[PDB]
């Protein structure tokens, strides 16, 4: 029975060339005999080129291969938020079996033009510099890049513990569910991220699909297709999901070891000709639906790793040019104090102000011209500059202080408009460089403990009044003046 | 004539006729399909075996699955009919709205327009932007190109194209959705519902859609803007009226050649692109043409990889165009908008005896400001603004103005700028600029001039920052 | 049951069997040799021909000659009578003290522990090195990473981490030596055996030793690591005592792999690598690690091909790592010893929450003026310090001092230099950073602060000076 079944020619490097199999489909799930299971990718005319989900050592010549009938699918639904999963679903943090009571494919192509809408809702992070500079809405596609140790994990596990606020809510339009996919990760930094997150009470709302290092090339290149379609199940069920690709550096080059191992002749860094149809229909698949499907979403988070900040390489191209914006991170800027390391200039964010609160556009509207009028001075500038010149410095000086965060620590919205609004008023503009950061600390907490109602104002108008307007300036500027002394 | 599948390896299909072998560039039938698909054939292999490039995902294929030979090349709707309606390569509708209602149907691939058949014929067409109708001006009938690397603005310029240019034309328009966002595609099609140059209940359409964007593998992308173009032949030809013809992004055209190229059984040239590049883009672009039976007016968005203009296939675009717009991320830094490189950007139609000898010294004039400028600001650098001299920062200040003066706001662009879009006439665009080189303005503060309509805005703004 | 070698290139090798062949990663013993030669199956072939690597030289082999499957992988000594041995690829002594008599055996080749094995704990191992302790310390239970290119000071580095942390570790440890001098083999055995941790006449021994160096075939340092790995694994496992394990040098493991690669009849990726690179370092990496079981305290020196850092072997390795030690070929000319780069070496445990926040502001301290006084490095060169303003004067001045200070001599390095080794705690060394970063010794000279132990021994060295 050489139609349903085969027998393997030759086995190696997660490989198997199988003789027979004459009524296998392309792209389809075949089992071994040691019970490994393998994908079916190539279709020649006298034997298929199967990749190997796991080992090649429990594969010898010989061994008999039989079909499933089938393409590979992942389990789907709530029963996934709290549990750490493989590439192909089955649970890894040994606290039980998934009780999923519906399975997805894992290929399903995007939504087309008509079930989509215009991006309205904010898909708000905590962090200052994405929130006002880089606005992320509910179905956007968002790149974090930048060389290693830059801060981009960090950026991805900071917008996650964020949603803590809103799920922990009543209001559920407003909610997000999180999934964290890692690809080539080792499994110890995997296991402290959960408990990262675990501690941060995040995992309820989060999924972690990991195919680590040690998995099969396979595991790593299905795993973040795994992860999109239990998005999608939010998604096409009226819910809204956030998704972090981490990173599809990693799972690119898993791709290539495949691609080559398969006789598929290489291009650009050794790369397969179809390496950047490997990103662009993944993430396509995140979007955001209209009214008659639902009006969900599934917003995408990938990350790219570049080299010495090499953005000219063949993978990190490609996935600038797919997404709908992204966010640079840079070594020198960390350094520098700069944490996050938010290259403002280098980063943008194609959907806009659309995707920010009425109060956060405000603020951030003139934040991004009056800063791009200080890196124009800044590297213009000890000849002594005029009055005029000198203020742009100052100005742009203070608000890239306003800027800086640290971890752990995601901030609410009302807060975030506060802390911007006596920078961008100039109500810090005599004030030294130094101790801004300090004010930020000292000035945030007194409104936190002593003026509630007007955050509370700012949050539930989502605007800034007028009469919120005028106590903002109350508080700013007797702060001010203690301060300073 | 039937025919079985013998390979698939990822969008390369090869498939064996043992009778009547079909030619070259035929489409084919894929049986036992949900979806219709397609096989384009590419290449005759021999042993009657045909290579092919499938028209959608290859998931699901069986080797010795019947394939069938419609006998012709791809065929799609044609006319009137695709007005309001959104096609994919092969002529399926994808707007939910139902079956295209024709008689009529043409092949995507076909023969470019003779050397005979050309016009000389140029006439400038005013686009409302100050930019481009100051330096680099359009041509009725012309070949318009927008280069830019990512994030520069491609999208938004040829977005406030179709909003001006379209509503100066009494004809027909064509979008060709190239390897791009299927998210532009939603905001696309709403933007021109509103607008109502889509009208869902009447005919009144004036804007027919074709898209393929970059969730459809290679074999789509590589064709979708072939089938953009046979229906813009179509209303140039079979009518004898004139065209728009609007793409978004024909780099891509050339990305989802390359993509397949290794499997077709090539040699990589340079920069790992295909070594057919330029043929490809010939008998592809050659169709892009005004002729002497009606008049294609082609404005073609060009995405630039990693910003390099030298990469070959943004640079092997250069000579099929007659007006370049070509938009820089270091003009887009600073806040310009449209980013356009003023000393980058060619036209042809750019000549005295054309434009006028007033408005050609005044292109010039802001032309050679600017570049004095950018020998200045390696000065400004180092030592600063106090070494320059009287008649320096004289130039700097009037170049710094006439910078800002270029940027205006866009119709489109309403939730990045604050405040709204506005069309400026080419008789005041000439005017404004030529009052700034003469130093009428050196009395104005240099923010009077940034993002504003006509010189008369630029006024008004300079009371409004005093109090 | 008996094979015939049909293909011969290098350390690939091509064996036929006629009835039942051999699976993948077993080890099979060639007839006919005077030493053992051992063919691993990497590849079925096809048509009942296996593709295999051997552990040692094939010079002298002929087509015909008889290979027999050994039924297992390759299987090394493991257990407490390892300890003070010296062995090779295959686990065979090469000590000359006679038979390894161990009770227990362990093939090379074991899957890597899985996700509920993993253990989270971060605690704090101080080296009472100045660069390290301060900017990115080591964790126990860690992995460490010494990144550097031809002569900066990896293997310096590794032989004083040595010195600093075994003593005050009551346990066992691994060194691998992989790819690198033979010579600093004969160095490190007949040192351990001079200082008494290495017993040849009692059962003391606390470090098991395996040797495959830069003078064997691809086949050998490609799986030398996994031997002397495999050492390691048992006394994490199967006893609960924690291990340190060394290995100088692990990208000759992967360098191995690249020769071998292009006689497998494989397509090459980038830079003329293996295209199975980063999972053949996956599945490698992932067994060296803590479990809840026991503990395995890493460190692993680390080439850097052509000192490019982006270079696949060091930039791949990055991700298995939970501390970086970057060393500088330009840091090291300028006479800094260790050579550490400040502002590229990193650690998961540095921060506030961790180490203190004290610790860590300090830290940042240093790195934020060092990258200020990397930022003015152009215009210094061209005009010159004197014609900078009086701010960033007395930055590059502390700057400059902060640099010299972290410095440090090296007990291994007592001959290179002729001065004394010096250990220095963490709290002294976060107290002398903190007190230039304040400016308190602004008015000292620079060479004051060149290879000093605590922030006392500065001040005592300008006194000389005056
Ligand atoms: N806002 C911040 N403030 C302080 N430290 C930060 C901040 N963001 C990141 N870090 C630190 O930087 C280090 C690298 O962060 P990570 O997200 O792992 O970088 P990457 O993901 O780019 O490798 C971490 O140790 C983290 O603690
Ligand atoms: N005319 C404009 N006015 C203001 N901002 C613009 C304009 N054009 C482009 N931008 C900015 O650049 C971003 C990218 O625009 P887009 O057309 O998508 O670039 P590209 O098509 O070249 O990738 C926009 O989201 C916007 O922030
Ligand atoms: N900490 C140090 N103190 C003094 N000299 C050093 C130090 N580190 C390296 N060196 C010098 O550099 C040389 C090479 O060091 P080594 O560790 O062998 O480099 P690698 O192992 O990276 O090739 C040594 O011979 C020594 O003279
Ligand atoms: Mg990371
Ligand atoms: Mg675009
Ligand atoms: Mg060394």
């Amino acid at each position: 029975d050489l139609e349903e079944t085969g027998r393997v020619l030759s086995i190696g490097d997660g490989i198997a060339r199988v003789h027979g199999l004459r009524n296998v489909q392309a792209e389809e799930m075949v089992e071994f005999s040691s019970g490994l299971k393998g994908m079916s990718l190539n279709l020649e005319p006298d034997n298929v080129g199967v990749v190997v989900f796991g080992n090649d050592k429990l594969i010898k010549e010989g061994d008999i291969v039989k079909r499933t009938g089938a393409i590979v699918d992942v389990p789907v639904g709530e029963e996934l938020l709290g549990r750490v999963v493989d590439a192909l679903g089955n649970a890894i943090d040994g606290k039980g079996p998934i009780g999923s009571k519906a399975r997805r494919r894992v290929g399903l192509k995007a939504p087309g033009i008509i079930p989509r809408i215009s991006v309205r809702e904010p898909m708000q992070t905590g962090i200052k510099a994405v929130d006002s500079l880089v606005p992320i809405g509910r179905g956007q596609r968002e790149l974090i890049i930048g060389d290693r140790q830059t801060g981009k994990t960090s950026i991805a596990i900071d917008t996650i513990i964020n949603q803590k606020r809103f799920n922990d809510g009543t209001d559920e339009k407003k909610k997000l569910y999180c999934i964290y996919v890692a690809i080539g990760q080792k499994r110890s930094t995997v296991a402290q991220l959960v408990k990262r997150l675990t501690d941060a009470d995040a995992m309820k709302y989060t999924i972690v699909v990991s195919a680590t290092a040690s998995d099969a090339a396979p595991l790593q290149y299905l795993a973040p297709y795994s992860g999109c379609s239990m998005g999608e199940y939010f998604r096409d069920n009226g819910k809204h999901a956030l998704i972090i690709y981490d990173d599809l550096s990693k799972q690119a080059v898993a791709y290539r070891q495949m691609s080559l191992l398969l006789r598929r002749p290489p291009g650009r860094e050794a790369y397969p000709g179809d390496v950047f149809y490997l990103h662009s229909r993944l993430l396509e698949r995140a979007a955001k639906m209209n009214d008659a499907f639902g009006g969900g979403s599934l917003t995408a988070l990938p990350v790219i790793e570049t080299q010495a900040g090499d953005v000219s390489a063949y993978i990190p191209t490609n996935v600038i040019s797919i997404t709908d914006g992204q966010i640079f991170l840079e070594t020198e800027l960390f350094y520098k104090g700069i944490r996050p390391a938010i290259n403002v200039g280098l980063s943008v964010s194609r959907v806009g102000s659309a995707a920010q609160t009425r109060a956060m556009k405000q603020v951030a509207g003139t934040m991004k011209l009056e800063l791009a009028q200080y890196r124009e001075v800044a590297a213009f500038a000890g000849s002594d500059l005029d009055a005029a010149t000198q203020q742009l410095l100052s100005r742009g000086v203070r608000l890239t202080e306003l800027l800086k965060q640290g971890q752990y620590s995601p901030m609410a919205i009302e807060e975030q408009v506060a802390v911007i609004y006596a920078g961008v008023r100039g109500y810090l503009d005599k004030l030294e460089p130094s101790k801004i950061t300090k004010f930020e600390n000292a000035f945030l907490s007194h409104v936190i403990s002593q003026h509630q109602a007007l955050l509370g104002k700012i949050r539930t108008d989502g605007k800034i009044s007028e009469e919120s307007d005028a106590k903002l300036k109350e508080i700013v500027t007797n702060f001010l003046a203690g301060f300073e002394a | 004539t039937t025919g079985r599948i013998v390979a698939v390896i990822g969008a390369v299909v090869d498939v064996q006729f043992d009778e009547g072998l079909p030619p070259i560039l035929n489409a084919l039938e894929v049986q036992g399909r949900e979806t219709r698909l397609v096989l384009e054939v590419a290449q005759h292999l021999g042993e009657s075996t045909v290579r092919t490039i499938a028209m959608d995902g290859t998931e699901g294929l069986v080797r010795g699955q019947k394939v069938l030979d419609s006998g012709a090349p791809i065929r799609i709707p044609v006319g009137p009919e695709t007005l309001g309606r959104i096609m994919n390569v092969i002529g399926e509708p994808i707007d939910e709205r139902g079956p295209i209602k024709t008689k009529q149907f043409a092949a995507i691939h076909a023969e470019a327009p003779e050397f005979v058949e050309m016009s000389v014929e140029q006439e400038i067409l005013v686009t409302g932007i100050k930019v481009v109708d100051l330096l680099a001006p359009y041509a009725k009938g012309g070949k318009i190109g927008l280069f830019g690397g990512a994030g520069v603005g491609k999208t938004v310029l040829i977005m406030e194209l179709i909003n001006n240019v379209a509503k100066a034309h009494g004809g027909y328009s064509v979008f060709a959705g190239v390897g791009e966002r299927t998210r532009e595609g939603n905001d696309l099609y709403h933007e021109m519902i509103e607008s109502g140059v889509i009208n869902l209940k009447d005919a009144t359409s004036k804007v027919a859609l074709v898209y393929g964007q970059m969730n459809e593998p290679p074999g789509a992308r590589a064709r979708v803007a072939l089938t953009g173009l046979t229906v813009a032949e179509y209303f140039r030809d079979q009518e004898g009226q004139d065209v728009l013809l609007f793409i978004d992004n024909i780099f891509r055209f050339t990305q989802a050649g390359s993509e397949v190229s290794a499997l077709l059984g090539r040699i990589p040239s340079a920069v790992g692109y295909q070594p057919t590049l330029a043929t490809d883009m010939g008998t592809m672009q050659e169709r892009i043409t005004t002729t002497k039976k009606g008049s294609i007016t082609s404005v073609q968005a060009i995405y630039v990889p990693a910003d390099d203009l030298t990469d070959p296939a943004p640079a092997t675009t250069f000579a099929h165009l007659d007006a370049t717009t070509v938009l820089s991320r270091a003009i887009a830094e600073l806040g310009i908008y449209p980013a356009v490189d003023p000393l980058d950007s060619t036209s042809r139609i750019m000549d005295p005896n054309i434009v006028g000898s007033e408005h050609y010294d005044v292109a010039r004039g802001v032309q050679k400001i600017l570049q004095d400028y950018k020998s200045l600001q390696d000065i400004i650098a180092i030592l600063g603004m106090d070494e320059l001299s009287e008649e320096d920062k004289l130039t700097v200040s009037r170049a710094r103005k006439i910078q800002r003066f270029l940027s205006q706001p866009f119709q489109v662009a309403e939730v990045f700028t604050g405040h709204l879009g506005k069309l400026v006439p080419l008789k005041e665009t000439i005017k404004g600029f030529q009052q700034i080189l003469a130093g009428e303005y050196d009395h104005l503060p240099e923010q009077a001039f940034y993002m504003v309509g006509p010189i008369e805005e630029a006024v008004a703004k300079a009371d409004k920052l005093a109090e």
